[PDB]
């Protein structure tokens, strides 16, 4: 069974920094995307940042220049280094894995989520 | 169970005969034509009621074979209602022959 | 045996129409299924559906009766419709391979690069090429051989054999099958290479602590790649090989085999829904559609 374990979230002062970390334990296809999504209270889920197995990345405009996504070269673990935090970034952050193992379609795995609250 | 054909009997035994008749054109001088003799004897018992195996010695009856254009031997012509439904020339194994007969008899 | 042969045509048509109708229904009815890839899948299903409704039925009769009952014009048209639908089907399989290759290996570049408007152009192109290789040459008599025995079949309205000049059978086979095949081999090979090359980089990372082996997901992906290339090639390679062979040594291959290899190709049209619509969203939509 595939499972995604989220850590590194919590309370933090505005202007500060966190480092999220999602460790995927299970069978994943070599070709995949590991990513972070978030859902602010009373808003829809949005992509924060994502990194492909190859190394190419994709970031939302709100977090560009601040957040940095990187993955463990050995293990199935993906890190989001969040700097210059603002109260706007307060949301439940979810870890996502897109597995390309079926070729024709992608299978999705989602984490339970971890809370990040930034106070002014 | 096998009918042994002549020139004159060919019209009554094969052309006017009821059911599917498998005719064999054999000769005492052809080693290929002998290889089918024991396998046709087994086919007469195993396909009893489903067809009739008939044999014709092309040496003793030279008249029949030119009429249908028999080049080589052994030639196996499968007859139905006095018409030639299918044709096979050369020696076969039992498994090859059963596939030909079992395919052609199921219409 | 010919009793069994007729029963076998009936199920072929049933599977093709059932399957492909079910796919188009699923996609058209479900907002979740209306993706970019499934746009190409929709093109494929249209092509295979027209194979089952028109091409194969008119085909099935020509085997049963042993003659063309609908006159020289509908022969010409049916021939053009066959060539079109087969060319569109196979060329669309080739586009799906490219599509999934980009989406798996360069997903972020792919999203900006491939739009819905761009995919429509790709699809429209595929059908325009199918049309120009089928209807244009067959209706305008460009496909015609000069040979007198061939010219006897063109004059007989009961004859609807597929007899072509050299140029057309070569060109049509290359455009409908060989170029698509080559692209499919090259593309899906780069997926295998990319996946193997990525596993290589993971082993370089571990500082000699672990060596990766093939997991559940890697065996399954390789089976999928097998079924994709296997069933496509098994179904259409025999016929399209023989189709070029006929243009040179005409006697070598019998007519009953040639036609039987063409029937094997029509079988691929029933196989495609099973291969390319296994997604969990497809599986849900199909249950929802069948009450
Ligand atoms: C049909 O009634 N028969 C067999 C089925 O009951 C009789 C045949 O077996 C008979 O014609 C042959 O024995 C001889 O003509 C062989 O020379
Ligand atoms: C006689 C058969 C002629 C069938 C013609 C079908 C045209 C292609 C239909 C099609 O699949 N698309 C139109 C572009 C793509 C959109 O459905 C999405
Ligand atoms: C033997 C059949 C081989 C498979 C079918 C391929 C044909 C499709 C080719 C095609 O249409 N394009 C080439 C893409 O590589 C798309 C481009 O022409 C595209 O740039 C334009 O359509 C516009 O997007 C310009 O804004
Ligand atoms: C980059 C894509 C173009 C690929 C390059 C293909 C080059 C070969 C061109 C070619 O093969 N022929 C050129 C001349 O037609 C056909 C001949 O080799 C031969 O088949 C004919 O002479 C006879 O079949 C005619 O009876
Ligand atoms: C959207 C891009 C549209 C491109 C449309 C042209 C398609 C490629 C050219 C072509 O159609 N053929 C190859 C050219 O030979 C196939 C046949 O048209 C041709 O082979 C036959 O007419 C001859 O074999 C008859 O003697
Ligand atoms: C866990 C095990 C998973 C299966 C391993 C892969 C199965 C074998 C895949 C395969 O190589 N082919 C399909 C056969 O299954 C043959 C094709 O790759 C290709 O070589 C032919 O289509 C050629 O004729 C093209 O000209
Ligand atoms: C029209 C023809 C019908 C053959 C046929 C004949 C009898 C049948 O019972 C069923 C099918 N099929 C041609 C398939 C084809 C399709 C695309 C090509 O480029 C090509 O050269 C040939
Ligand atoms: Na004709």
């Amino acid at each position: 069974q595939v499972q995604l374990q989220e850590s590194g979230g919590g309370l933090v002062q505005a202007g500060g920094s966190l480092r999220l970390s999602c460790a995927a334990s299970g069978s994943i296809f070599a070709l995949n995307i590991m990513g972070w999504y978030r859902q602010a209270p009373g808003k829809q889920r949005e992509l924060v940042a994502a990194i492909h197995s190859g190394g190419t990345t994709n970031y939302a405009n709100s977090v560009k220049g601040r957040f940095t996504i990187s993955r463990d070269n050995a293990a199935n673990t993906v890190y989001l280094q969040m700097n210059s935090l603002k109260p706007e970034d307060t949301a439940v952050y979810y870890c996502n894995v897109k597995d390309f193992g079926a070729i024709i379609y992608d299978y999705d795995y989602w984490g339970q989520g971890t809370q990040v609250t930034v106070s002014s | 169970k096998i009918i042994h054909l002549t020139d004159d009997s060919f019209d009554t035994d094969v052309l006017k005969a009821d059911g599917a008749i498998l005719v064999d054109f054999w000769a005492e001088w052809s080693g290929p034509s002998k290889m089918i003799a024991p396998i046709l004897d087994e086919i007469a018992d195993e396909y009893q009621g489903k067809l009739t195996v008939a044999k014709l010695n092309i040496d003793q009856n030279p008249g029949t074979a030119p009429k249908y254009g028999i080049r080589g031997i052994p030639t196996l012509l499968l007859f139905k209602n006095g018409e030639v439904a299918a044709t096979k020339v050369g020696a076969l194994s039992k498994g090859q022959l059963k596939e030909f007969l079992d395919a052609n008899l199921a219409e | 045996a010919a009793k069994v042969m007729s029963l076998l045509m009936a199920l072929v048509v049933l599977l093709i129409v059932a399957g492909n109708v079910l796919v188009i229904a699923a996609i058209g009815s479900t907002q979740r299924l209306q993706t970019l890839t499934n746009l190409f899948i929709t093109s494929l299903a249209c092509a295979d559906l027209v194979v089952g409704l028109l091409v194969v039925p008119f085909g099935a009769t020509l085997v049963v009766r042993g003659t063309w009952l609908w006159g020289s014009f509908l022969c010409e048209l049916w021939t053009s419709l066959d060539v079109l639908c087969v060319t569109a089907s196979i060329e669309t399989l080739c586009v799906i391979a490219i599509d999934r290759y980009l989406a798996i290996t360069s997903p972020f570049r792919y999203q900006s690069l491939m739009t819905r408007a761009r995919a429509k152009v790709i699809i429209c192109t595929v059908w325009a090429i199918s049309a120009l290789v089928s209807f244009l040459p067959i209706m305008m008599h460009w496909w015609r051989d000069e040979d007198p025995q061939a010219l006897k079949c063109y004059q007989d309205p009961g004859c609807c054999d597929f007899v072509t000049n050299r140029a057309y059978a070569i060109a049509s086979s290359i455009i409908s099958f060989y170029i698509p095949l080559l692209i499919m081999i090259f593309v899906y090979l780069r997926v295998y290479r990319e996946a193997k090359e990525q596993i290589r980089k993971i082993d370089r990372a571990s500082k000699r602590k672990t060596s990766r082996v093939m997991a559940m997901k890697e065996h399954k992906a390789l089976k999928t790649l097998g079924i994709i290339m296997g069933v496509f090639t098994l179904c259409w390679l025999p016929f399209f090989l023989v189709n070029i062979v006929n243009v040179f040594n005409r006697d070598l291959v019998p007519d009953w085999l040639f036609v039987a290899f063409n029937w094997l190709g029509y079988a691929n049209s029933a196989m495609n829904p099973i291969i390319y619509c296994r997604s969990p969203d497809f599986r849900k939509a199909f249950k929802r559609l069948l009450a």
